């Protein structure tokens, strides 16, 4: 008679490659970035001693 | 298709997943180097060179004891990528690392996932080593669950969760965080089997003969 069923295909689990990924967190954590910002000039007041 | 993928969440699951891996180690020879001196390919990928690769993971927001392992006498066989943990610990909260920061690091997490998963065919179920009590193992525990039961699908995955019994509380929160968890893992979870550091103990008093053991 005619011969046989030729069959395909596999199994597959995870969602393919549709996970973004840029939280920078580098294995162990978010690692670092330091945030510096601008200061003032520190200043005070005067007084009268004599003249 | 045989290959059993595991999942471990909280210092309580990487200092259980490490001592339950030496004996994975021991039961079928490879040296903590990771090389030789059906059983290997379940957890162990052959590599064109002879190594073996840990297929685990292994997620916390701790450093402090996960850094430890790749410092400490198995660095040579566990890949770096996939020992994973935060920069704040969670500390008995569940939204930190669910909301904020977790939400960020599920990301990679779940990148791993997809890179670790990505060359099998038979995965046959996951394995998770939960926390109840603790911060981390409760709630990215719990944000795992909830992506995991609707990306991957139907798939099984097993809880040997660990459970702070009434008598003996470390902290103070197990009503507090463990209870949402619950509710998390009643409807996204396929098997739980409950662990307690009481009967442990008392079986090491009386039907083991060592007494002040650690929980190594
Ligand atoms: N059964 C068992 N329980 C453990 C073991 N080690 C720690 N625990 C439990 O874990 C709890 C400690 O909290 P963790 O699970 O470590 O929480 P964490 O991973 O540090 O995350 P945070 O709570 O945010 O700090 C304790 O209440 C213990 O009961 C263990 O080796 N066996
Ligand atoms: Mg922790």
């Amino acid at each position: 008679s005619f011969r046989g069923a030729p069959m395909l295909l596999a199994e597959n689990c995870s969602p393919g490659p549709r996970y973004s990924v840029n939280p920078k967190i580098l294995r162990t954590g978010k690692d670092l970035g330091p945030a510096y910002s601008i200061l003032g000039r520190y200043h005070t007041k005067t007084t009268l001693t004599p003249g | 298709m045989r290959e059993c993928i595991s999942i471990h969440v909280g210092q309580a699951g990487v200092q259980i997943g490490n001592a339950c891996w030496e004996l994975y180690c021991l039961e079928h020879g490879i040296q903590p180097d990771g090389q030789m001196p059906d059983s290997f390919n379940t957890f162990f990928s052959e590599t064109g060179a002879g190594k073996h690769v840990p297929r685990a993971v292994f997620v916390d927001l701790e450093p402090t004891v996960v850094d430890e392992v790749r410092t400490g006498t198995y660095r040579q066989l566990f890949h770096p990528e996939q020992l994973i943990t935060g920069k704040e610990d969670a500390a008995n909260n569940y939204a930190r690392g669910h909301y904020t920061i977790g939400k960020e690091i599920v990301d990679l997490v779940l990148d791993r996932i997809r890179k670790l998963a990505d060359l099998c065919t038979g995965l046959q179920g996951f394995l998770i080593f939960h926390s109840f009590g603790g911060g981390t193992g409760s709630g990215f525990a719990s944000l795992l669950m909830e992506r995991l039961s609707v990306d991957y699908g139907k798939k099984s995955k097993l809880e040997f969760a660990i459970y702070p019994a009434p008598q003996v509380s470390t902290a103070v929160v197990e009503p507090y965080n463990s209870i949402l968890t619950t509710h998390t893992t009643l409807e996204h979870s396929d098997c739980a089997f409950m662990v307690d550091n009481e009967a442990i103990y008392d079986i090491c008093r009386r039907n083991l003969d060592i007494e002040r053991p650690t929980y190594t």
